[PDB]
RNA sequence: CCUCGUUGGAUCAGGACAUCCCAAUGGUGUAGAAGCUAUUAAUGGUUCGUUUGCAACGAUUAAAGUCCUACGUGAUCUGAGUUCAGACCGGAGCAAUCCAGGUCGGUUUCUAUCUAUUUACGAUUUCUCCCAGUACGAAAGGACAAGAGAAAUAGAGCCACCUUACAAAUAAGCGCUCUCAACUUAAUUUAUGAAUAAAAUCUAAAUAAAAUAUAUACGUACACCCUCUAACCUAGAGAAGGUUA
RNA sequence: CUCUUAUCUUUAAUCAGUGAAAUUGACCUUUCAGUGAAGAGGCUGAAAUAUAAUAAUAAGACGAGAAGACCCUAUGGAGCUUA
């Protein structure tokens, strides 16, 4: 469940989301009536002075059962366009953002793992 | 997905086309009982995706697919030179 | 070093606390019992930051621009931004010093000299000259009252000096200065700007100490101030800290100086497995100390405007 | 319809009706002559 | 004559319509889509932060309405001011002191007597899809209505799972489930038709209809008639209530 | 804090013993609109209405207490300073 101010990891191979400024994003805004962002939800996010948004693909709150519970809070840079910032993921994404609603095709395209 | 489908394009207005033109023939054609497709990346003006049910068409302008590189991805599944470059590491500390 | 620094979405330099709204109407009303303004500004910055308000809302009266802390700049320029300067329709200027007492008895005499070409109306019979000193926060317009002060009135400091921006709160009571002339000084709470017009022109003044560093990023501005000394050749910053070659790239630099000062953080790093606390070098405490010895000058005279405003 | 206090004719072909307790100026030209009182 | 004359927040909200969003319409310098303007309607809703004396700013939203209720509301709470005993600066005064000038520090308590009040309802909005990239349009662009699925919030419940506890047989949410009908009516639009000789006219003429938000005609729930030494209870402060081979 | 929850103790509540305080014109002590001093349980007009306890809430009774706050008055004081 990521909220305002949660730090979140960059799970992908993007420049912005390398270890150098170790300071790790935060999240200040989610694209939700709600506040809560779950898996498949986008963010908005503050990383190395700038603001992206972002895509939630793991995290480690408990959901519902047959589903993976995750160790960190994953996300991926995604354009204003749409289209993600990195070419590759490598890190295991769970298959259920195929179904939800959304325009995940794009990301599903990017990572070989799922789980 | 059973197969994946990567077709490059000219311009924006020629991705728009050729996904509404096979998003009509897929209605037209059967289908009765599998549902609807959403078009998704229509906001992007380079990279257009439709996710049919057995099916995943990636249309994309010529520019975007060196840059991405799908097609070795998932032809090379685990060898992709830019999956290989990433690597895992550990954190001690500094001293 | 990179040619370019790049900003693409960083945000600008925000503003207007409520003490610089409410002394900001409260300068308008004095203007009544003055008779000229002194605008302040750190002579690194001759253009960037001026404060467009002061100029449209107290236009009228005569006008005299201070550029304080010259000597932590190279004004090898000079002439040249001089001339800028009158094309600009700034027609009285002088650079001051306030620590070292440097020019501040020159302006008394030409202040006095605007006062006499211009008009006074209601006070015209008055014998004493009052007069505003106006400006964006940590110039340096508390420290030229004190400075003023002494050089004429030899008396001392009346004005509270501090090293940080926003000291001096609302727009005091009339403070002795001269005592032949007999000018008096009104002393103003600094006031920034609603909107900072390019973010360059808000990390300019950010690397001024005019803003302070916590709500623009000390990290970001430790940036800009690496790649604006490069770009200056003046590479003071590898013999004050062992830098060997130099570099550009933030993260290296700032990961020296941290190891030269010995200073660790406990900083919770987030990884795949969870949340783990690992001992780092201290770069947020080492870009707050890179700031401080190029505020104090010991990393040499730079002028900012020299590249984008060359004239 | 615009509601005016009082209800003048605008043109020839502007006629006057009392419908549902109010008098009303309707033209068939014109569309913008109706009025209410 | 130079000067200078209580209100924030929290909690819970009651009400007005001069309507911000949701709904029904007229007009257009309304092709479509965006807009502008008017009428009717008070239905439920109307966010989270940064700066902190509020005034701008950031990110969203279907929308982030305008007001009344002695700042609506301190015998529910809390900040600043009113504003003092200490202390400093700047200015005034020979001084004591002073300033509708800065700043730092700074203790109002209340056990409820009375009125009043403390046990059910029939849901709102957004997004995607379909219609359909169709209608319209030279293109650009780009919809109605009808239909389907998702969420969010609100209300009402619940414990198979998950999660946090009692390292108790339970309670909770961060978990799960369920949510609906409109007799009758306003702006407005049609049909028949006189006053008014018409192949006129929607009618504060006789008439037939369609058409917001409301609501209770209409349904759900409740009903039973009362053994009680005592024990036990998923019922409970007491009392009441339920159970007893 | 989002966003609250569980458990234990104190208190609470029932039983037994002991037993205060401020307060109190009298009261058989209602709601709405009007009137009126910004104002009404008690007046005018409508309305509602078997009688009494127990436990809770704090909108009202300009709720109850303090040597509080502000301003003005007295040919009332007192401390302080002086020219
Ligand atoms: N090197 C140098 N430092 C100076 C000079 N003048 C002032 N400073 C430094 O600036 C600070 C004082 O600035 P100050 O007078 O308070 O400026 P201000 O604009 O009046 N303050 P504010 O931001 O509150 O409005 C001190 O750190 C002082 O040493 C100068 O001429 N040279
Ligand atoms: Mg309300
Ligand atoms: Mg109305
Ligand atoms: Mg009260
Ligand atoms: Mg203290
Ligand atoms: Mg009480
Ligand atoms: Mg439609
Ligand atoms: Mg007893
Ligand atoms: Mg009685
Ligand atoms: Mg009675
Ligand atoms: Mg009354
Ligand atoms: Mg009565
Ligand atoms: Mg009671
Ligand atoms: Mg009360
Ligand atoms: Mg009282
Ligand atoms: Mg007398
Ligand atoms: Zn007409």
């Amino acid at each position: 469940a990521v909220q305002k101010m949660t730090r979140v990891r960059v799970v992908d191979n993007s420049a912005l989301g390398s270890t150098p400024y170790h300071r790790p994003p935060r999240c200040i805004h989610v694209y939700n009536k709600s506040g809560v962002g779950k898996v498949g939800d986008q963010i908005l996010l503050a990383i190395r002075g700038q603001k992206k948004k972002a895509l939630i693909v793991g995290h480690r709150m408990p959901g519902s059962r047959m589903t993976p519970k995750f160790d960190s809070n994953n996300v991926v840079l995604i354009e204003d366009n749409g289209n993600p910032v990195g070419t590759r993921i490598k890190i295991p994404i769970p298959t259920s953002l195929r179904r939800r609603e959304g325009e995940y095709s794009k990301v599903l395209a990017i990572a070989q793992n799922f789980v | 997905t059973d197969y994946f489908v990567i077709g490059s394009g000219t311009s924006t207005r020629h991705l728009h086309a050729m996904v509404h033109y096979l998003v009509k023939m897929y209605k037209h054609l059967k289908c009765r009982s599998d549902p609807y497709v959403k078009i998704e990346g229509k906001d992007a003006d380079d990279w257009l995706c439709v996710d049919f049910g057995s099916m995943v068409i990636h249309l994309m302008l010529p520019e975007t697919r060196e840059t991405y590189e799908l097609e070795k991805l998932w032809t090379l599944r685990s060898f992709d030179d830019q999956l290989a470059q990433i690597a895992a590491e550990t954190l001690p500390e500094d001293f | 070093w990179r040619e370019c620094f790049p900003l693409q979405g960083h945000d600008v330099a925000r503003w207007f606390p409520g003490h610089m709204a409410k002394g900001l109407k409260k300068m308008q009303s004095s203007l009544k019992s003055v008779d000229c303004v002194i605008e302040v500004h750190d002579a690194r910055i001759p253009f960037s930051g001026r404060n467009p308000l002061f100029q449209e809302l107290l236009g009228l009266k005569p006008h005299l621009l201070v550029l304080n802390k010259m000597d932590l700049a190279d004004l090898t320029e000079q002439q040249k931004i001089v001339q800028r300067l009158e094309e600009k329709g700034l027609s009285n200027v002088l650079f001051t010093n306030c620590v070292k007492d440097e020019n501040i008895k020159q302006i008394v005499p030409k202040v006095m000299e605007l006062i006499r070409c211009s008009y006074r109306y209601h006070r015209a019979e008055t014998p004493e000259y009052c007069i505003m000193v106006v400006g964006v926060p940590n110039v340096g317009k508390s420290s030229l009252i004190n400075s003023l002060r002494r050089q004429h009135l030899r008396t001392g400091k009346a004005a509270r000096v501090g090293g940080e921006p926003g000291i001096t709160r609302a727009v005091t009571s009339r403070i002795q200065v001269c005592e032949r002339p007999l000018v008096f000084l009104l002393d103003t709470p600094g006031v920034l700007a609603p909107r900072i017009e390019s973010v360059e022109t808000g990390l300019k003044l950010a690397l001024c100490g005019t803003v302070l560093d916590h709500l623009v990023g000390e990290e970001t501005m430790a940036d800009y101030l690496l790649y604006t000394l490069n770009r200056h050749g003046l590479f003071g910053y590898v013999q004050h800290y062992a830098l060997a070659s130099a570099c550009d790239q933030i993260e290296w630099v700032l990961k020296n100086v941290a190891i030269k000062l010995r200073k660790t953080r406990k900083v919770k790093v987030l990884t795949g497995t969870g949340n783990v606390n690992v001992i780092q070098p201290d770069y947020a405490m080492a870009a707050r100390d890179f700031l401080r010895t190029f505020r104090s000058g010991l990393l040499g005279q730079v002028m900012l405007d020299r590249d984008i405003i060359p004239a | 319809f615009k509601t005016k206090g009082v209800i003048k004719k605008r043109c020839k072909d502007c006629y006057k009706v009392k419908r549902r307790g109010r008098w009303f100026i309707l033209c068939k030209t014109n569309p913008k002559h109706k009025q209410r009182q």
